């Protein structure tokens, strides 16, 4: 399992001269029943913008196992695929915790904090918690569980750094 | 579609007897959480009962009731249970109904456990008349005495008098009868003229006294 | 085994004020399954704090929780009126029974007021019916500790009287309490005088209302 990196623009054609009306960067990561994608769009003529992306083969919230699962996978953000991710979900208790260790930058190695595990509109087992640097809030993330058995997690997270908030995508599997 | 979880079969039990409590819930789907029974005696802290997880593998029972308590759901009538025998007076309390999610997120309202061997009996009504009245103010009262089971409720002029009225919790007796006052302070210039009335309503006696209090 | 023990008993804080409540566990626990609630009178409790320091679903942010191994924290940092209540602690660990802390008050702390005692001597028609309660009434008071003592005919009382009190007002967040002392019709017409001595923060020395009669 790599992550994939690619550049991209979008161009149009106008008078014979292409035109770049916008350019960036996407990360994709591919686990066995589920999928992310990070992405970073820049206007080339409200600027820039972080585009994420996640599917896969939903598990469902009324088919969960009894007890408790541990996850490992990759955290990446733009440049950074180096990223690793940590996740506990104890199903009896509905909630989930982890952690990302292992970005080049500091600030994006956060906490994934305690977040409740319930069902979204399509009754799909979903996690949504904050983010934390320290004690201090830093954003949010959303976790999805994929596979019959929730074998798999994926899903992104939000990191307030300075002024500018980055984007990490996460993706794990069950020890074994 | 919000989660409601509503307790019933609370009830009078003589000690050494036996009460199946119930539990409805709705708002969710009901196989796929874990429950709990917590349970509250009178002026006391939380006191957790007993666990059972979603397809009832699990289950846990407190030290206080582990043997004579057995706790159990059905999920296609969406209900919690909980079996007690061998009820004593220290398990008078009210039963929470609770779900796990997260933490015990979602509480019923409760339903009232009383365990003992007295009888029913409504109050006797006695006045605490005002006297010489520390100042401006005069404080009278009613004595609300010798009733079983709880609750009992008291009104002051049918409801048109509610500031300066405190109703004390009423208290178990050493006869297994509760006892309670309730007491209102009125300013003194208005014994002479303003008539005080406690209405005190017991309903499982279907007992009702309105006591005229005057100063004597 | 492991037991929660809270402290304080009660903490009383002005509103505004910062609030700090402590539970300490008897073994290390995982922070996932410490959990805090809140509770007031007539309600049911209310999940505060879940996994050690994650807020509930729509619940202030003024609410915060810390802590891990053995020491866990609820604080609160700017006291609402509607968070004075009673905060209890909670082991929730999906793999073991679960215990409750014996719980916290934060009470509204105020202006020191002295009680306004009376005495109430019982009632005719209660002698008729052989039993004599005397009612000590204490009024509008704060801090909530008070001492009431009996003294029938100079004799101090033990062992006869039960003492009731009501919840901090709404209002003026003072508290109000009861001793009532009971005695047969016999008991109570053997003596003449019956003295009622309140000690309080409020009060110079104890103040002593009585009555004579029966």
């Amino acid at each position: 399992d790599k992550v994939s990196r690619f550049d991209f623009i979008r161009q149009i054609e106008v008078d014979g001269q292409l035109i770049t009306l916008e350019s960036g960067e996407f990360q994709i990561y591919k686990q066995d029943h589920s999928a992310v994608v990070a992405l970073q769009i820049e206007k080339i003529n409200q600027r820039s913008f972080l585009v994420s992306g996640l599917g896969g083969e939903h598990t469902a919230f009324n088919q969960l196992p009894d007890g408790k699962a541990e996850y490992h996978g990759k955290a990446f953000s733009s440049d950074d695929a180096g990223g690793k991710l940590t996740y506990t979900i104890d199903f009896a208790a509905k909630q989930g915790h982890g952690k990302i260790e292992h970005l080049k930058t500091p600030e994006q190695n956060v906490e994934l904090a305690a977040a409740e595990l319930k069902a979204d509109e399509k009754s799909h087992a979903v996690i949504l918690g904050d983010t934390r640097y320290g004690s201090e809030e830093k954003g949010t993330y959303h976790l999805a569980l994929f596979g019959d058995r929730a074998q798999e997690i994926a899903g992104s997270a939000t990191v307030k750094i300075g002024e500018k908030v980055h984007e990490i995508g996460i993706a794990g599997k069950q020890l074994e | 579609a919000e989660v409601q979880l509503v307790e019933s079969g609370g009830n009078l039990v003589q000690p050494g007897g036996s009460l199946r409590l119930s539990c409805a819930a709705s708002g969710f789907t009901f196989s796929s959480y874990s429950m709990n029974w917590v349970r509250q005696a009178p002026g006391k802290g939380l006191e957790w009962v007993s666990y059972i997880s979603s397809s009832s593998s699990t289950i846990y029972y407190a030290d206080s009731v582990k043997g004579r308590f057995t706790i159990s759901r059905d999920n296609a009538k969406n209900s919690l249970y909980l079996q007690m025998n061998s009820l004593r007076a220290e398990d008078t309390a009210v039963y929470y109904c609770a779900r796990v999610a997260a933490g015990l997120k979602d509480w019923g309202q409760g339903t009232l456990v009383t365990v003992s061997s007295a009888s029913t009996k409504g109050p006797s009504v006695f006045p605490l008349a005002p006297s010489s009245t520390s100042g401006g103010t005069a404080a009278l009262g009613c004595l609300v005495k010798d009733y079983f089971p709880e609750p009992v409720t008291v009104s002051w002029n049918s409801g048109a008098l509610t500031s300066g009225v405190h109703t004390f919790p009423a208290v178990l007796q050493s006869s297994g009868l509760y006892s309670l006052s309730s007491v209102v302070t009125v300013p003194s210039s208005s014994l002479g003229t303003q008539t005080y009335i406690c209405n005190v309503n017991h309903k499982p006696s279907n007992t009702k006294v309105d006591k005229r209090v005057e100063p004597k | 085994e492991i037991v929660l023990t809270q402290s304080p008993g009660t903490l009383s804080l002005s509103p505004g004020e910062r609030a700090t409540l402590s539970c300490r566990a008897s073994q290390s626990i995982s922070s996932s399954y410490l959990a805090w609630y809140q509770q007031k009178p007539g309600q049911a409790p209310r999940l505060l704090i879940f996994g050690a320091s994650s807020r509930a679903t729509g619940i202030p942010d003024r609410f915060s929780g810390s802590g891990s191994g053995t020491g866990f924290t609820l604080t609160i940092s700017r006291l609402e009126p509607e968070d004075f209540a009673v905060y209890y602690c909670q082991h929730y660990d999906s793999s073991l029974p679960m215990t409750f802390g014996q719980g916290t008050k934060v009470e509204i702390k105020r202006t020191v007021a002295a009680p306004s005692v009376f005495i109430f001597p019982p009632s005719d028609e209660q002698l008729k019916s052989g039993t004599a309660s005397v009612v000590c009434l204490l009024n509008n008071f704060y801090p909530r500790e008070a001492k009431v003592q009996w003294k029938v005919d100079n004799a101090l009382q033990s062992g006869n009287s039960q003492e009731s009190v009501t919840e901090q007002d709404s209002k003026d967040s003072t508290y109000s309490l009861s001793s009532t002392l009971t005695l047969s019709k016999a008991d109570y017409e053997k003596h003449k005088v019956y003295a009622c001595e309140v000690t309080h923060q409020g009060l110079s020395s104890p103040v002593t209302k009585s009555f004579n009669r029966g």
